[PDB]
């Protein structure tokens, strides 16, 4: 699997 | 019981050689000391329990007297058991000088191939190797962090070195620019705390996960910021909830808090994750 | 021989201490580890070698104790040297801590206070100080360019630092934020290729001129747009002739061409006005 960053919330 | 110890003669006889030979003459009495030829050397037939001095470890004769059993050392270890008034070593193996003589290693997380190198070289200067780490080991040799032999080493306040460490020592012994392993500082070889880690983290602010990432790479591991399976080694994250977590859950990677990173960086080494699990 | 370890108490010990003290004690047994107050500090009299451990490094007691000669060290030369496995200084002088240890530096081109200063400072963060440059300095720190020592120093590519890194490394020691001098980027206290010169131009065309002027300023030196009497360390000139020519010379500033600018800069360093000579 492959889980993207927790983008500038 | 008395035993000989001869030299082994040559066209070109190194500088360590005829210093060895004046030593031990100065030393000792020249009752068991002979100076032999590469003729009389060759046709030895059988290992007669002698010290045998040899310089340069190559060559037919050196070949010859390795493949008979012969106990040999090279030149540099007559000046240093000379000089230090101690004992020649056992010397199971040929053993080229003492700079490692005290230094007993294991190694953990190499190659075989560089680990069989660690051990020819350390062996070479004098020190003692062992597979398993036990109490007489003086200094860990490891390629990554994270080993079970890693961490016990840890426990034991034991120096965790880079094979790098072998390799000076070893190359300046022959630049004749050290004479103890002591020589050189052990703190530009040691081995990175997180080196072989690739962290990821989650639920931690901007300004965290900079700072987490900054160090990681300065403590020589690296730093991801998604999340990749069969690549991340640990996840940092201090409340277990989102998608990061529970995919690194599924996966049984580390999920440590951040008192784990800091913890690793204050302490010098890579801390063992169970204590820090969420 | 002995090696006596004892322990200055104090109404305000650092963390450091306490630190220490724990750290001390997982080496050798504490037959020669003693905690003395300020009273049995003050009335011993006498040198007797011994290790003392003051925190700060004032008061009555480190006052007597230095006055008297004996050898003292911080704290942190003692979690250091645990931790690095390496050994304590000898210090003649008092040592605070070991941020600059392996650091041997020598000064040029700076007042007497500020030398003496760097010299005190380098030589409490565990360093060595040289009067005269030679092939073991590390670093040198200098006030300005040009000096012979500059030149010799850069021709050997040694770092040629300000002052202010040696505060640097000390404020930030004191603030916890740093234990060893590598923690410091060391390119932002760099001397700037031109600290101390004072540089006119003649003969070159305007947009010469101003680009001469932009990167003067920008690398640290002064630029003046009219030959001044002793003002001008350096002007710039390509051929031997004109007023300003003369004037340069029969004032003793440095005729140089504009190599000497370029090539310093590309070079990263002052370099020899004799080699740029008109």
């Amino acid at each position: 699997e492959e889980i993207p960053e927790t983008p500038c919330e | 019981e008395p035993f000989f110890v001869k030299f082994l003669k040559s066209s070109d006889n190194s500088k360590c050689f005829f210093k060895a030979l004046e030593s031990i003459k100065e030393f000792q009495s020249e009752e068991y000391l002979q100076i032999i030829t590469e003729e009389e050397a060759l046709k030895i037939k059988e290992n007669d329990r002698s010290l045998y001095i040899c310089d340069p470890f190559s060559g037919v004769v050196f070949d010859h007297l390795k493949k008979l059993g012969c106990r040999i050392v090279g030149p540099q270890v007559v000046i240093f058991c000379m000089h230090h008034q101690r004992c020649v070593p056992r010397a199971e193996h040929p053993v080229y000088n003492m700079v490692m003589s005290d230094v007993t290693i294991s190694c953990t997380s190499l190659e075989k191939e560089k680990r069989e190198e660690v051990h020819k070289y350390v062996q070479m200067m004098g020190g003692r190797v062992y597979r398993d780490l036990n109490v007489s080991v003086t200094h860990l040799i490891a390629g990554e962090v994270g080993s079970k032999k890693y961490l016990v080493a840890a426990n034991l306040k034991k120096p965790i070195l880079l094979p790098s460490w072998i390799k000076t020592l070893w190359e300046k012994s022959q630049e004749k620019k050290i004479t103890r392993y002591t020589d050189i500082n052990m703190e530009d070889f040691k081995c990175p705390i997180f080196l072989g880690c690739i962290i990821c983290v989650t639920g931690l602010c901007g300004l965290d996960r900079k700072e987490v990432q900054q160090l990681t790479v300065k403590h020589g591991g690296q730093y991801m910021g998604q999340l990749k399976m069969n690549e991340c080694t640990h996840l940092i994250v201090q409340e277990p909830k989102g998608q990061k977590y529970e995919c690194a859950k599924r996966w049984n990677v580390h999920c440590v808090t951040t008192q784990w990173f800091f913890d690793s960086i204050e302490k010098g080494f890579c801390q063992d994750e169970s204590i820090y699990k969420t």
